[PDB]
């Protein structure tokens, strides 16, 4: 801030618009992660949980035990459940094709999981590949001011065109701030948020499985 | 969620400005 | 996905030659 | 605000970037809204189908607005189309209409596609070339002043920087038509693979609706 | 300008054989790419006129004649069909060993058509792949020889060794002149390939699999 | 001989510290990662050498619980898959399609489990690779420009307090390329060593597989 | 010997693990170059010798003393031939059974060829990545321990640093100039592996479908 | 298999350049 003043506006406002998005970054960084981190467990409990003994309509009768705030594979449980037996009611579609519909309440549901976990990754790829070019998109501005500014005056041989491209430089320094947590967090949660993907699409195939069996035997 | 939106960017702000001190305690 | 930064060469070279003068 | 002072090359180098810079922010606005509006169609036709609607019903409705029937429906029409048509050639498998029906599907998928990105490719190739161009730019500028600095040796202090800049605006307006070009890209694309996974959903359980229960009828 | 006769008898041999790479590689662009368009333009074509409906007695009676005119799909149609009817007058002891071995005939037919299909690519992997690497050791060999020069003039004045780090400069600017335009070909031209070979997969197990259902039949 | 931190602004301090014990993890990882994959890899060739040794399909199983917990690799999906299946076939579970698929997901899972498991700190390698040249260059330029700003107060070419700023550049490009190799080291080998050890991963699913795939249609 | 040979304090090591990169890949091209070519040579003689009227038992029989020199697809025909005279001579499991062990025999022999086949290549990669690295890892050292050890605080007299400053700079000419043929040689063997590969895949599908076919009837 | 392009270094080559031309 001491040495930061430069006389062109732009300088202020591009620096201020990469520390708004600094702090963007970080903070989508921190939240999602935490939140990530949350939701990946809760996935391997139900995994567990699910298969150790127990009754389709037991599990279903839980989840109704807990409603309106259910996030995970327990949602996607609850509403490829409901659509199944809403469905399977009597005077309804046939027992090999109820499981289609049921396929697709829980894949949207499936789908609505992943943006509202997956909300803020893209903006890290939006802001990582910008911020060096939005770096240099200043300095070369600022650069231009100075040497048209050195154009004019004689001689002071290298004795006053430092901060014309200093305060450009740090143009560039606060590009590469900008540029190295986004792209890694937007690297690190993307192979997360696939194995997740992963994880509740296999689910999906195996309970397809499972409700085609159902339809079979009910 | 943006209350715990706000919240983390209050902690990064205060990063952020204890970041940019020691930069002026550097300069 | 991946840091490009392949212009800043030619600030490599603006601010080089502003020397051998 | 040198322009006119730009050599002829400067001049060609200045002036595509100019032009590929506000062609991509033309192509952002345009593709954008019509992406949003595709969407917004494909979810309203979704809504429709699984809503008790005979399947005979909407090829109906799609033969009502055929002409101007543009979005993931025409998916639909072009498969009833297709199934219709073998059908009436009655010699025929169970398992062979299906086949063609899944082909005719498919290409009108890639149709669809190829009417759904067009530009998008252009702007990854600019935003990959770009300071490539801004490298040429700067090349040519400083070799051609270095010319005038070998025509007389003074030192010449003073009297270069304004070439540099002259120089370095190339590469300024070049990383400045990137910009929208590089943040539009990735937007775009994830969007494309998304609607790209609908339409492949929608054919997959069209084709298996076909093959289950229209081979009766 | 020309500003060539200056140097030190190898860094413009090194600027000579950059040139003649991008000349080289441009030239292979042109004709990759005209090519793969006059390929892509008889995918559909040939995708038409096979599913139009006619018999396939007859699409292959109107070929046999343009056999070594064939390119592409009508390679491999024509090379496949020829194996089938090969093998299946001459062993009439394979129930359903003939689909395999048209399969088969279809797939060699397959691998030499893109062994054809992508030839000169690799060129092109491996130009853009090196272009920076060669460039950068020209300028070190360019600077070398200016610094090994400045050994012996007092006050180590630093402007008289201009013209060699000027060009040595010129040399990693030339040096990366090939690097961009190549890899962006490589990859441009490689998605292309690569759904030209997809379109020929799907038509491999169609054509496979509509063998399979007729092959017997007779 | 190494007084870098003595002579040190918080910025380069910041940056050295971010990045030495950073390359030390990449060693360590570099360590556990060889270690657990040549174990893993010598494991691998005796137990497909005992798959068709004449031990008869039940015979390893009951020969599996003595080192029940401490079980890895391709016998721990061999006696999650093979435990659970003889779960399900002790109860009536009739449909033999049931039963397959049944021992198909447990294979997969336990797989998956083992794959990751196994497989663990090795993005962090690309990550580094990707960005200590980048953190040594902003290192650099931050030092060119402090003293590059301070160059415009005087008007000689003093060069006498620009010199800590050429070493705090040099210190700062050197960090960065420091753990630039052995990043690289690891991230392809260890990925493609990975990529094998999946390959025959799923040979033994497949393989194990189609074995009770027959046993369930024997009995 | 050109211009210096004075070997300085840290290019004992530095420079001197670099030529020893560079030796062992210029003897590595030529050496996978030769046995890469034979290699395929014989492979394709294997192939187009397969499909004359000789049937699997006289071909065995035949190659039967052929032992050392038996390698390449003959090492996968004589595996899985010996694999599956050992199970249908110990007839105790299902006609159809042989196939696993077959498979097993045929995949170990292909990744036994493959191993010694690409032996290097991985270290080809390896010298390609570490070319540069190795190359600027030094070079800052040298120049900091050149002028950080110097005489005066001042000593404005500064024409003996220059030279310094070359030496120094030594370590990246020469580190990069392994990358070249390193690359050059990574990828270029590369695409020769996966034609490789591909055609021993395609030769084990020859051998997996003769014999699940034949061991129905014979 | 390689599909990228290394950059760090073209550029390590110029920053040294400027270094050593600080003084």
């Amino acid at each position: 801030l001491d040495l930061f003043l430069k006389a062109s506006l732009l300088v202020k406002l591009i620096m201020l618009i990469l520390i708004g998005f600094s702090i963007a970054s970080w903070a989508i960084i921190i939240q999602r992660t935490r939140i990530l981190n949350a939701a990946a467990r809760e996935a391997e409990a139900f995994e567990d949980k699910f298969w150790s003994g127990i009754e389709l309509s037991r599990l279903y009768q839980e989840s109704q035990g807990k409603r309106d705030n259910l996030t995970g594979s327990e949602q996607i449980f609850y509403s490829g459940f409901k659509e199944f037996v809403r469905l399977h009611r009597a005077n309804s579609h046939a027992p090999e094709a109820v499981v289609e519909g049921a396929s697709r309440a829980m894949r949207i549901s499936m789908n609505r999981e992943l943006e509202n976990l997956e909300t803020h990754i893209p903006f890290l790829g939006t802001v990582g590949s910008i911020s060096p070019y939005i770096g240099l998109f200043g300095t070369v501005w600022g650069i231009m001011h100075a040497f048209i500014a050195l154009g004019a005056v004689k001689q002071a041989t290298l004795q006053m065109v430092a901060p014309g491209i200093a305060e450009a430089l740090i143009a560039t320094a606060i590009g590469l701030f900008a540029a190295i947590p986004a792209v890694m967090a937007y690297n690190r949660l993307n192979q997360r948020v696939n194995k997740l993907e992963l994880n509740y699409d296999n689910f999906m195939e195996e309970f397809t499985a499972i409700l085609h069996r159902q339809a079979f035997t009910v | 969620q943006n209350d715990k939106l706000k919240r983390a960017i209050i902690i990064s702000a205060v990063l952020h400005v204890i970041l940019f001190a020691a930069l002026i305690w550097s300069s | 996905s991946e840091i490009n930064i392949v212009p800043l060469l030619d600030v490599l070279l603006v601010l080089l030659l502003i020397f051998m003068a």
